[PDB]
């Protein structure tokens, strides 16, 4: 959006390894103002065709180690 | 072949990847599919192998197509 500001809401959790779980990512889940900004729909499916090299999907391993201690919460 | 036509063989699969949602992938393959490598007392000689594909939204199909799997 160019006149407004734009919220993304992620997934970015890697070791959830659930079969039915995937990494993905979301527009305007929240309002710019903190309230809802409408439902959370698929794009993961879709940003190979949207020009996404490799620079749309954040992903987040709190524990590099898995030491049982999560540094990033 | 099929299972209800021929029983030459007791078992002829081994799974490794179910219903993927990404054609791009490194998978660990579990110790099931290494022991069912061993897991026959034929001879290894005597046994080809085949690889198998299923999936879903491929009704189109380009002039040339690319194949690409190996393993490590």
């Amino acid at each position: 959006d160019p006149t407004d500001e734009d919220s993304w809401t992620f997934a970015t959790n890697t070791k959830n390894t659930t079969s039915s779980f995937n990494v993905d990512t979301f527009y305007q889940v929240f309002d710019e103002n903190g309230a809802s900004g409408g439902s959370a729909l698929t794009l993961r499916t879709t940003l190979s065709s949207l020009m996404c090299e490799d620079n749309c999907v954040l992903t987040l391993d709190v524990d590099a180690q898995s030491s049982g201690t999560p540094v990033v919460t | 072949v099929n299972n209800d036509t021929r029983n030459v063989d007791k078992n002829n699969a081994i799974l490794l990847v179910s219903n993927s949602t990404n054609s791009q992938a490194y998978v660990d393959l579990t110790n099931a599919v290494s022991d069912a490598v061993y897991g026959s007392t034929n001879t290894d000689s005597n046994v080809n192998i085949g690889f198998a594909m299923y999936f879903t939204g491929v009704g189109d199909l380009a002039a040339k197509e690319v194949i690409v799997m190996d393993f490590f």
